[PDB]
Parts: C-alpha cells; sequence; structure tokens
RNA sequence: AUUGACAGAUUGAUAGCUCUUUCUCGAUUCCGUGGGUGGUGGUGCAUGGCCGUUCUUAGUUGGUGGAGCGAUUUGUCUGGUUAAUUCCGAUAACGAACGAGACUCUGGCAUGCUAACUAGUUACGCGACCCCCGAGCGGUCGGCGUCCCCCAACUUCUUAGAGGGACAAGUGGCGUUCAGCCACCCGAGAUUGAGCAAUAACAGGUCUGUGAUGCCCUUAGAUGUCCGGGGCUGCACGCGCGCUACACUGACUGGCUCAGCGUGUGCCUACCCUACGCCGGCAGGCGCGGGUAACCCGUUGAACCCCAUUCGUGAUGGGGAUCGGGGAUUGCAAUUAUUCCCCAUGAACGAGGAAUUCCCAGUAAGUGCGGGUCAUAAGCUUGCGUUGAUUAAGUCCCUGCCCUUUGUAC
C-alpha cells in the first residue's frame, strides 16, 4: 500500500514481469501467430500491446479472447480491474519478424511437411519480404536416429561484433 | 459432484463469475489467491479444474508454474446445469468493446 | 598514503604553475616549469597508470590459477 | 609494429579522392572534417582514419601519379 | 500557491531519458517560471555474475550481465496544473516519473 | 599554535601524562586484567595505558567530531589472526571506548552532542590546544 | 493430516525455490530475482540485464 | 455405496496406521478396463536448448569463368608487408559472402560547454557561535568543529550528459622510395583492458535447470509424496585446487594514518542495513533513532604500511595444529564438536626430493575490504581498490599452433 519498492529492485520486478508475460503470451498464442509484446505504464491504467499475424484469431469471436486474457492477466500479477488492457495490434512485415517464422516453421513441421521444403519456403518467404539475409537451423533427429541438422542459409549476415544485438532478429 | 460441497461450488461459482480462472502450481496454499471464504485452499481449486478439463470442460495454459484455465462453451453449459441456473446468465464475456 | 604524497606534490607545483601563469607574468612560469619538469616529469604530468581489473580464472588481472593437469 | 590500414578504409579514402580531390589537402585535420560532410562515414575513428590515409595518398599524388 | 515540485525520472536507457528530461526543461521554458539544470544522479550499476554452464563441467567460464540505471531529477517552482500538462507529455519509453509535492 | 601544527605521537605522550598529574579520571577495576580487544593476544605493556587512550581518543575527538563508542570501536580496529585461517578487521573493545568516553564526561572534556555521539568541549579545548602549545615550545627540533 | 506439511520451512533453500523452474538449486536471490541461474540466463534479455561488460 | 473418527492397547509420533467402539460428508465411494498421472528413475550413444573444446589462432565459403574422365582444383598466390587470407602487388580468373578489423562497454585528457540542498559547497563573506580554542600585552592572524539558511558566488574537486580528442598526422631515416617498419617532436604514440565472435566438427558435458523432451521403467505394500531418524562429514591409505607458516626485511603492546567496487528492510512468503546511549571483560544484551538510499549506515576513519614496544636466533614471545573446561548468538533442533568469545593445551614445520604451475606495467607478489551462497556463514569464488618489484622486449631448443613444399602401405 505504501512501500514504494527500491529502484533497483523495482526496475527488476518489472523486466521479470514483462519476460513472464512474454512467454505466457508465446505459450498461449503459439498458432495463432504472437510475435511480440510492448508493454506502457500510464497514470491509473496499464495498456500492453501484443504483435501478431492473424488479429481475427488473437481476439476471438467478437470479443472474447482478449478479455479472457486480460482477466487472466488481471488475475495474475495482481491488477485491480480496469487498471490493465490488451491491444492487439498487427504485425507490419512478417517475414522480418524471426519468431513469428520460427512458429511458421514449427507449425509446418508438425503439420507432416518435408523437413527440406518446408523450411526451403520459409527462407524464401522471409527473403521474399526483404531482409539482408538469413539463416535457418532446424536440427535434431531428420530422419533415422542419429540428431542429424539442416543448416539452410542465404545472403547477408553478421554474427560477430555489436551490431549482430540490433541488426539481426534472431529466434 | 465430489468432495466437500461447499468449497467445490464456490470454486465453479469464481469459475462462472469470471470466464478465465488461475491457480499457482502449490499444493500447500490454505487459502488460495483471490476466493478466499474459508480456507478453501490451492488444490480442490487444482484438482477441481483438471477434472473439468478432463471430462472437456475447461481448457490450458501453463507458464511459469501457475495455471491458467480458459473456460470453453460447452464447458459453461455444463456449470450451468451443476448449478442449476438461469438461461440468460452472462459469464464474463459481454463486455462493451467500443 | 604514498598515492597521496604524489598527488599533493603534482598539485602544489601544478598551482603554483597556474599562480604565474595567471598573476605573475609567462616568462617566469615558463623558467619554473622547466626546473620542475628536468628533475621529473611526474610533478605537472600524471601518470595515466590505474588498477587493471582482474578476469576470472586468476586471483588477479594476469595471474590464472594453477592447472592440475594429472 | 601494427596499424595497417583494412580495406574497408582504404577503398572509402580511393573513392573520396577520386570526386572531391580539390577540396583535400595536405593538412589532416582540415580534410578531417572535410571527410565527414562529404561522407556519410558511422564512425568517428573511422572518419579519423579514412581522412589519414586521404592526406598520405594526397601526399602522393603530389609527386606524380 | 506556487511551490517546490521535484520531478524524478529514471530509467534504464540514456538516449530516451535524456530527450525527457530535455522536453521537461523545454514545457518550463515556453511557461516560463524555473528550472534548477538537470541533475545526473550517479548511476547504479545492477550486476549479476554466473557461470555460463548449466552443470559443473566445461571450462569455467563466466558471464557478466549489467543492468545499468539513471536518475535525472528535476526541480521547478509551480503550480500544479501545468505539472500535469508537462509531465502527460514525454511518455511511451521506459521512463519512470516520480512527481514529489514540496520539500521531501 | 594549534594541535593539528604538532606531531601527533609525542602530542599523545603529553596528554597522557597530563591526564596523570591532573588525578581525576576514574580508570576502572579492570585495567590489569582487561584485554583490549578480541584482536590480541596480550595486555598492554604500558599498565598505564587506560590515560594513553583516553587521550588519544580525546585527541580523536578534538579532529573528528560526534564520535560515539562505536565510532571508537571502529578507530582501533586492527587485523586479527584466525592464527591458521586468513585474518580479518575485528572492532576495537566496547566497554573500553565506552570507559574512556564516560571518564572524559566527568572531568569535562566532552559532552553528549544533538544529533546523538560525544564531542569535546571548550574546557577540554583549553587542555588539548595549551598542551599542543607546550609541546611546540619544546625545543626546535 | 495435519502433519502433511508439517515441517519448518521457513528459512533455507527447502524453502526458496525458482519463480519458474522451481528447482531449489543456484538461484539468483540478489534484487529478489529468485531464478534459476540457468533460467536467469534463459530470460536475462527480457528482464533488461545484458552482457557489455 | 462405504469419504472422514477423542479412546485405551499398540506406536517414535498428540500417524484414527491398526484392534474395541464413535458415529459421519451424504452421492463422495470401492472394482475392472481403457486410461492417465507423477517421477533428483534409466538412457546425454534416442534428442532439443545451453555450455565447453578442437581453436584465440587466421581461418572458411559458394556464383560464374578456366584445368582435370573424375574425386578435386583454381579463385583462396612467388615475393614483401601486417596482430591478422592485414595490405601492396602479382595473376585463368572476375566479381562477392562470413571471420579479422570496424563495432559495443571500459581506462586515462579536457580551469571547454551543460549541471546541481540526495555533490562540493568552493573559495568568499566570515554573519557568526564558541570558549582562551591558541599565537600574542592587545590588534591581526592559524586551526578546525561546525550554526547557517537563502534573497552569498561558482564548478577547481563531484556526479554524468552531449561534444571534442590520436590519425602512425608530423620531422628524420629504412623500405620497389607502394604496403609498411624504426626512431624523435608535440603530447595518451598505431598497443588500457574486456565484450561480441566464422565454417566444419565432438557420437565433450548436461535427461540432477526446466510444465524442452522420445522411448524404456515404475506406479498404492509406489522409484509418487510427506513425516521421524541416520547418511553424503564414516579412515590402513593415494592424488587435486587451497589457507597458515617456518620468523627479527620479524612478533607482540601501544600510537599515527589513507581506499575503491558494492549491499541494504517494509520481499514470491518472513524477514534487511544499521548510527547514538546504557549493561557485560568478550561473544553479545537492552533501549531508542535514521535508512527502498549521491539523503541513513558513511569524511565507508580497511588492512598491509608508517612511528615508538619489547623480545634476541632458543621449535624462541616464531608456528597455532590437536585437546580439557566455561560462556555467547542462529535456530524446531547443533551430540558426530553450526558459528563467535574466553582461559588453558602448545604438534609437525628451521624454506621443501624427482617433479611441475602462473605471470611482462599498476603487471606478479604482498594487503585488506565488498558481492555470491547466507537463519546461522568462507580456508571457495567473483569484483574492488592500497603497497608495488625483478626480468624480457626475444627464439623456435622444449611444448604446441598457422601456412607452403614434400613423403606416406594411415
Amino acid at each position: 500500500m505504501a512501500v514504494q519498492i527500491s529502484k533497483k529492485r523495482k526496475f527488476v520486478a518489472d523486466g521479470i514481469f514483462k519476460a513472464e508475460l512474454n512467454e505466457f503470451l508465446t505459450r498461449e498464442l503459439a498458432e495463432d501467430g504472437y510475435s511480440g509484446v510492448e508493454v506502457r505504464v500510464t497514470p491509473t491504467r496499464t495498456e500492453i500491446i501484443i504483435l501478431a499475424t492473424r488479429t481475427q484469431n488473437v481476439l476471438g469471436e467478437k470479443g472474447r479472447r482478449i478479455r479472457e486474457l486480460t482477466a487472466v492477466v488481471q488475475k495474475r500479477f495482481g491488477f485491480p480491474e480496469g487498471s490493465v488492457e490488451l491491444y492487439a495490434e498487427k504485425v507490419a512485415t512478417r517475414g522480418l519478424c524471426a519468431i513469428a517464422q520460427a512458429e511458421s516453421l514449427r507449425y509446418k513441421l508438425l503439420g507432416g511437411l518435408a523437413v527440406r521444403r518446408a523450411c526451403y519456403g520459409v527462407l524464401r518467404f522471409i527473403m521474399e519480404s526483404g531482409a539482408k539475409g538469413c539463416e535457418v537451423v532446424v536440427s535434431g533427429k531428420l530422419r533415422g536416429q542419429r540428431a542429424k541438422s539442416m543448416k539452410f542459409v542465404d545472403g547477408l549476415m553478421i554474427h560477430s561484433g555489436d551490431p549482430v544485438n540490433y541488426y539481426v532478429d534472431t529466434a | 459432484m465430489l468432495m466437500p460441497k461447499k468449497n467445490r461450488i464456490a470454486i465453479y461459482e469464481l469459475l462462472f463469475k469470471e470466464g478465465v480462472m488461475v491457480a499457482k502450481k502449490d499444493v500447500h496454499m490454505p487459502k488460495h489467491p483471490e476466493l478466499a471464504d474459508k480456507n478453501v485452499p490451492n488444490l480442490h481449486v487444482m484438482k477441481a479444474m483438471q477434472s473439468l478439463k478432463s471430462r472437456g470442460y475447461v481448457k490450458e495454459q501453463f507458464a511459469w508454474r501457475h495455471f491458467y484455465w480458459y473456460l470453453t462453451n460447452e464447458g459453461i453449459q455444463y456449470l450451468r446445469d451443476y448449478l442449476h441456473l438461469p438461461p440468460e446468465i452472462v459469464p464474463a464475456t459481454l463486455r462493451r468493446s467500443r | 598514503h604514498v598515492a597521496q604524497i604524489y598527488a599533493i606534490r603534482q598539485s602544489i607545483s601544478k598551482a603554483l604553475v597556474a599562480y604565474y601563469q595567471k598573476y605573475v607574468d609567462e616568462a617566469s612560469k615558463k623558467e619554473i616549469k622547466d626546473i620542475l619538469i628536468q628533475y621529473d616529469r611526474t610533478l605537472l604530468v600524471a601518470d595515466p597508470r590505474r588498477c587493471e581489473s582482474k578476469k576470472f580464472g586468476g586471483p588477479g588481472a594476469r595471474a590464472r590459477y594453477q592447472k592440475s593437469y594429472r | 609494429m601494427g596499424r595497417v590500414r583494412t580495406k574497408t578504409v582504404k577503398k572509402a579514402a580511393r573513392v573520396i579522392i577520386e570526386k572531391y580531390y580539390t577540396r583535400l589537402g595536405n593538412d589532416f585535420h582540415t580534410n578531417k572534417r572535410v571527410c565527414e560532410e562529404i561522407a556519410i562515414i558511422p564512425s568517428k575513428k573511422l572518419r579519423n582514419k579514412i581522412a589519414g590515409y586521404v592526406t598520405h595518398l594526397m601526399k602522393r599524388i603530389q609527386r606524380g601519379p | 500557491a506556487i511551490h517546490r515540485i521535484r520531478i524524478t525520472l529514471t530509467s534504464r536507457n540514456v538516449k530516451s531519458l535524456e530527450k525527457v528530461c530535455a522536453d521537461l526543461i523545454r514545457g518550463a521554458k515556453e511557461k516560463n517560471l524555473k528550472v534548477k539544470g538537470p541533475v545526473r544522479m550517479p548511476t547504479k550499476t545492477l550486476r549479476i555474475t554466473t557461470r555460463k554452464t548449466p552443470c559443473g563441467e566445461g571450462s569455467k567460464t563466466w558471464d557478466r550481465f549489467q543492468m545499468r540505471i539513471h536518475k535525472r531529477l528535476i526541480d521547478l517552482h509551480s503550480p500544479s496544473e501545468i505539472v500535469k500538462q508537462i509531465t502527460s507529455i514525454s511518455i511511451e519509453p521506459g521512463v519512470e516519473v516520480e512527481v514529489t509535492i514540496a520539500d521531501a | 599554535v594549534t594541535v593539528k601544527d604538532v606531531n601527533q605521537q609525542e602530542f599523545v605522550r603529553a596528554l597522557a601524562a597530563f591526564l596523570k598529574k591532573s588525578g581525576k579520571l576514574k580508570v576502572p577495576e579492570w585495567v590489569d586484567t582487561v584485554k583490549l580487544a578480541k584482536h590480541k593476544e596480550l595486555a598492554p605493556y604500558d599498565e598505564n595505558w587506560f590515560y594513553t587512550r583516553a587521550a588519544s581518543t580525546a585527541r580523536h575527538l578534538y579532529l573528528r567530531g560526534g564520535a560515539g563508542v562505536g565510532s571508537m570501536t571502529k578507530i582501533y580496529g586492527g587485523r586479527q589472526r584466525n592464527g591458521v585461517m586468513p585474518s580479518h578487521f575485528s572492532r576495537g573493545s566496547k566497554s573500553v571506548a565506552r570507559r574512556v568516553l564516560q571518564a572524559l564526561e566527568g572531568l569535562k572534556m566532552v559532552e553528549k552532542d544533538q544529533d546523538g555521539g560525544r564531542k569535546l568541549t571548550p574546557q577540554g579545548q583549553r587542555d588539548l590546544d595549551r598542551i599542543a602549545g607546550q609541546v611546540a615550545a619544546a625545543k626546535k627540533k | 493430516q495435519q502433519l502433511y506439511w508439517s515441517h519448518p520451512r521457513k528459512f533455507g533453500q527447502g524453502s526458496r525455490s525458482c519463480r519458474v523452474c522451481s528447482n531449489r538449486h543456484g538461484l539468483i536471490r540478489k534484487y529478489g530475482l529468485n531464478m534459476c541461474r540457468q533460467c536467469f540466463r534463459q530470460y536475462a534479455k527480457d528482464i533488461g540485464f545484458i552482457k557489455l561488460d
């Protein structure tokens, strides 16, 4: 009530919250096409912005799933009623979002499509979407039972340096 | 239809009142977060929700030792049948959008 | 304690040079500066030397913990 | 015992001088600031390095091609 | 009323924080009153160092995870309405703002 | 001429002797028996040590004000051989620091300040600064 | 029945777990992180931490 | 149907676990079967992710073109140059991609600019307090403690922003007068130290980090789970990283006198950091205060060092093992000694065989203090500073690595 926790401990706990939510949203909106959560706290309110491809799927029928997720978030993290809201915005250039495209690769693999052909199509899609280059690694048991590994790669990459932090999207 | 009556039926009404429901995966919580009418702890809640899910009347997501139970449409009708409720009812997803 | 001495030793001789620069004339300063430098460059120009950080795998910066091998 | 210029310097220096031969001269800090304006060089260190070779070719040029 | 209102900006980001601080000075100069220039408080470095491995057995290597955090606090001699107009602007990044009333 | 103007080692030599000559301190019962801090192997070799550390404590209070007993234990801290384990800082003895500051309280060298802790009094500033003046005029050496 | 969990669970690692894996070893407890050091590296970036040095 | 029960016997138990008996939710049950579930069970030679290593070096790749029946090669190189497949330059290749470098963080220069009561204040003013505080007959000084706000004055010290700043640029050599190397001026001289980090590997480790996991196993008389207790600490012995020492360049007893990264409660499940006063020899105890912090702890009044002590090369006051008795605190509990204090006991050890590690500048080494774990709490670790060398500035002898030629029955 009159706590005002440490600047140190506050920022850590805020990040933790963001981290836990990112995961919960990753796990729940897996097939729906989750691409991120961009939270911002405000006066007597907490706007959190969900990023995804299929926005009609995340919102649900008429206004359902978003109301459930807000209620579960509300219930979970200890948020008073009407202090929080889930704002599902659409992802511009899905083919640059890696985590979207890793889920899309997960999906196709679960769909029983060939390890090569799905991954090759995933690669061609992201590269047509206008990226400097890309690097796809489906690993683990790709036929047989000795853990082989594919590595479908095209175009311009960077590994070493600071640049890689901001200049490559990893997933 | 199980166990202490007052407890179970208080869980089912909480799950109806709010369209979703959460716990924490912690077998030892003589209180439960929210609810808290009388003991009505974690477990009972946790084991009722697992009972719904098995017969098809609630869905699941785990994420960091916690649980998040989204309730089905076919679950709604089961709960209303269990609680002999009126057909109007309004569970939770009414909410004015714009 | 050793560090503090050299500091003042530096400071007082730098201070002097700054008094003469401002409130005498640059010719006297010039001779003063030369007298101190030919003695030691420490007097005015400080060391940039500073304590090098320890990295894991050893007790110091450079020293490594003893390899067992056998 | 070290500082050779990379190809990513040498090229930029070469291409600068082709175009803006006239602006560039013998003094370093003069053309150091010329390098800023005519070229979107990202790092200050890289700029400083390109210029430094840019002097050096200017010196070479001023003594046959 | 006029009172000694204190803004307290603290953030993990530097550039974004300094933009907000600068914007709060512009708003104060627009509606002229006072400022006492933005106080760079000494930045704290939240450090966590761990072994890179899960498990014991590789070579004994270590990550050094920093996390910094800054405080620009600005003072001001003004009423409340002007403060609510200024601080409502300069939001969207992760700059945590705490506006104290007077003195302490 | 003040105390800062004097070589502090030979100052407390005189102050302790000033504190003996006066003969109204209140050296407690223990003295002989007591250790002086958990640091120590032995008892102090000067058997009239209470006069010396009362002197050293006062001269500290002249320089740094507001010094509690906890402050006094920190000033007379040191290395502690665990013997076969590595050494660490132990703080000075509480009771003997306390018994000193009570002794200067009764002497009226000191007065317990606002915002807690001891600080020395003018009538004390007399003695301290007087004896500096005595030391300074011992000889040109 | 009454004795089921009934052992002083107030101090030491028999109490304190991670807020992700729940495994009760190698916890970052500093700044109230309360997470497996493996789980800490897992999330760190999101928490705001970063390797610069 | 057959969930849940004071006895009293039994039991470790105040486990309604069982036997005699009570009586109870009242729609829970019990039994199959399907079937789950759980698992710090097995499998890292079923995997993922994550680390580590080969491999801290300069390496690695395809397009098209040329050479070869082809595996392949060429590009990707005689030479010089570089820390560098770094450059120059050669040229059946041309023109690219990663890696290296650039980059990011850090270190040090800014009397330059922006900045401040949570910095200093900074020097003023001394408005002073203030007592002889001292010098001094008295004035004027010297010294701080502070009493200071704000309507004193700023940024030298401070904090941290955004800029500048060094480029082998200058002068001389040497070098195909290219790439470059050496020296010296100016002043930091390309070099402060990290971080990040390629291709291809490894059947390296990890299933005991995971609600990442396939298969296998087990599943109520459980490998599930909780409680009580013990164990991981057991000692003929063999090795590994450590700490303390073997003294007098020391020990002890006093005195003097300087740090830098941190951390801290009001919490994810029960509690932080602690100033000041009393009580206690001491470990500690009791009072009150401050502190979610440039505010309080805190000019963090650290150690080594420095200055007076003895002591006198005696296994000595060096060393501080082992061991008896007593007292504190943490704890639900400390015996197989949790830690702390105390009095006593006073071992080998008088510098270490063959062997072998680590390191070139604020470096080794000495020396303390923070973080981590942490109720209790470091001989470990990971950071911090303080004292501060000797020796090199090289070579391939050893050990390895990189390229070329070569040989090869691998």
